[PDB]
C-alpha cells in the first residue's frame, strides 16, 4: 500500500516536498487534482515530466519512498496530489492523497462541537453522533472516532473541508450507532487532527 | 489533443449493473503503445484502479487484460478497437460503488517489455462521470435538531433522495454564522447533511431558531424549531 501525509503547505514562492511511502520500483507516478476535476499526470517513472508540465515539478525516490517537489509554489498548485505505483505483477495502486495548500491566510486550529444523538432521533430508533469542525486553515483534517477508549471505524462518514462565509474551512463527521450502542458505552469521542495538533471532544449518554 | 468521453447512466439501482462506455477521439485504441481502462473515485475519497486492457494490430499476440483483484469477480472491461471504444461493466453494485468513473489511457513499459506489458501511469484522463448507486425513490427528508460567549446549534437533515436540499434559518432572517455542509450518501442509498449556526449563548432562552429545509425533488419543505435541551 502507498501512504502519503494528509496535508502539506507552503507560501507562494517557497519549495515544498511531499512523500509517498511503500513504493519499490521505478514505476512511480504523481497526479494533481483540483476540486471537481479529473486528475492530471505531473510526473511519471519517478522523475519524468509530461509535455506542458512546469519544470517546477520534480520527482525523486529512495528505496521505499518517493517524493514530489514543487519549487516556486504558485496559488494554482493548490490541490490534492496522489502518488501511484505498479505493484505485484501488473497492478496499479494509489496513495490516499495529500492536500497541498498554498498559504494565503493565517493558520487556525479547528473548533470542534460534538452533538450527541437527539432524543427525537433516538425515539426514531436511530443514533447519529455529529462532529462539526469549523474555523480552520489549512483546509485539511483527519477525523478519528472512539467508543470509550477504543477506535471505531465502522459507521463513519466524513465530508471534505469546504469554505465558510468567513473563508476559513469547515468539515463534518458522523458516527452512526444503534440506540443500544449509544447507551451501552461510557462515552464516545471525536478526535480531529489538524497540522500538529489534535482536538478531541467527548460526549456521554449519562451526561447532558 | 485526444479526448476520452464517458457515457452511461448516472443512477444505477443496488445489486444491478453499472455500465459505462468511453469513446476515444484523436487517437487509435488499436495502437500497441497504450492500455485502455478505468479508474474511479468515491466522493471525498481517493483514486482506485479498476483495470486496463490492450488489443493492438500486430504480427504477434497483443491481447492483455488486467483487473483490480478486489473487483475482478464482478468486473468486465473490453475494447472495440474499430469503434474506438472502451467499456466497463460492474455487477452486483451497492452504494459503495458510488464514484466518479474515469476513462483512462495507460502508458508504461507497453510497446517494448519483458515477460508482460506493465501499464503503470495514466497520461490521458476522461472528464469523469459520477455514478450514484441507490435503489431509493424520491423521498423527502426527516429533520432532527442539534440542540445547543457563543453556542452552536443546527439541524440534522436525514434520509432524503435525490440531491439537493437547501437550508435557511428563520426564513432567511438569520444568515450570519450559518454553514450548511455537503451531503453524505449513506449505505441505505439515502443522503444526509447538517446545517449549523453559531449564535450568542445569551440568546438561547429568548430567541427562536428554526431551520427551513427545502427538498424540491419531492416537493417537500420542512421547518424544525431547535430548542435548548432540558438536560
Amino acid at each position: 500500500a502507498l501512504t502519503q501525509p494528509p496535508s502539506a503547505s507552503g507560501s507562494p514562492g517557497q519549495s515544498i516536498t511531499i512523500s509517498c511511502t511503500g513504493t519499490s520500483n521505478n514505476f512511480v507516478s504523481w497526479y494533481q487534482q483540483y476540486p471537481g476535476k479529473a486528475p492530471k499526470l505531473v510526473i511519471y517513472e519517478v522523475n519524468k515530466r509530461p509535455s506542458g508540465v512546469p519544470d517546477r515539478f520534480s520527482g525523486s525516490k529512495s528505496g521505499s519512498t518517493a517524493s514530489l517537489t514543487v519549487s516556486g509554489l504558485q496559488a494554482d498548485d493548490e490541490g490534492v496530489y496522489y502518488c501511484s505505483s505498479l505493484v505485484g505483477n501488473w497492478d496499479v495502486i494509489f496513495g490516499g492523497g495529500t492536500k497541498l495548500t498554498v498559504l494565503g491566510q493565517p493558520k487556525a486550529a479547528p473548533s470542534v462541537t460534538l452533538f450527541p444523538p437527539s432524543s427525537e432521533e433516538l425515539q426514531a430508533n436511530k443514533a447519529t453522533l455529529v462532529c462539526l469542525i469549523s474555523d480552520f486553515y489549512p483546509g485539511a483534517v483527519t477525523v478519528a472516532w472512539k467508543a470509550d477508549s477504543s477506535p471505531v471505524k465502522a459507521g463513519v462518514e466524513t465530508t471534505t473541508p469546504s469554505k465558510q462565509s468567513n473563508n476559513k474551512y469547515a468539515a463534518s463527521s458522523y458516527l452512526s450507532l444503534t440506540p443500544e450502542q449509544w447507551k451501552s458505552h461510557r462515552s464516545y469521542s471525536c478526535q480531529v487532527t489538524h497540522e500538529g495538533s489534535t482536538v478531541e471532544k467527548t460526549v456521554a449518554p449519562t451526561e447532558c | 489533443q485526444p479526448q476520452l468521453q464517458e457515457s452511461g447512466p448516472g443512477l444505477v439501482e443496488a445489486s444491478e449493473t453499472l455500465s459505462l462506455t468511453c469513446t476515444v477521439s484523436g487517437d487509435s485504441t488499436g495502437r500497441c503503445n497504450y492500455f485502455w481502462g478505468w479508474v474511479r473515485q468515491p466522493p471525498g475519497k481517493g483514486l482506485e484502479w479498476i483495470g486496463s486492457l490492450s488489443h493492438c494490430r500486430s504480427y504477434y499476440n497483443t491481447d492483455w487484460t488486467y483487473h483490480n483483484p478486489s473487483l475482478k469477480s464482478r468486473l468486465t472491461i473490453s475494447l472495440d478497437t474499430p469503434k474506438n471504444q472502451v467499456f466497463l461493466r460492474l455487477t452486483s453494485v451497492t452504494a459503495a460503488d458510488t464514484a466518479t468513473y474515469y476513462c483512462a489511457r495507460f502508458g508504461g513499459e507497453v510497446l517494448v517489455y519483458r515477460d508482460w506489458p506493465k501499464p503503470a501511469w495514466v497520461d490521458l484522463w476522461g472528464r469523469g462521470t459520477l455514478v450514484t448507486v441507490s435503489s431509493a425513490s424520491t423521498k423527502g427528508p426527516s429533520v432532527f435538531p442539534l440542540a445547543p460567549g457563543t453556542a452552536a446549534l443546527g439541524c440534522l437533515v436525514k434520509d432524503y433522495f435525490p440531491e439537493p436540499v437547501t437550508v435557511s434559518w428563520n426564513s432567511g432572517a438569520l444568515t450570519s454564522g450559518v454553514h450548511t455542509f455537503p451531503a453524505v450518501l449513506q449505505s441505505s442509498g439515502l443522503y444526509s447533511l447538517s446545517s449549523v449556526v453559531t449564535v450568542p449563548s445569551s440568546s438561547l432562552g429568548t430567541q427562536t431558531y428554526i431551520c427551513n429545509v427545502n427538498h424540491k425533488p419531492s416537493n417537500t419543505k420542512v421547518d424544525k424549531r431547535v430548542e435548548p435541551k432540558s438536560c
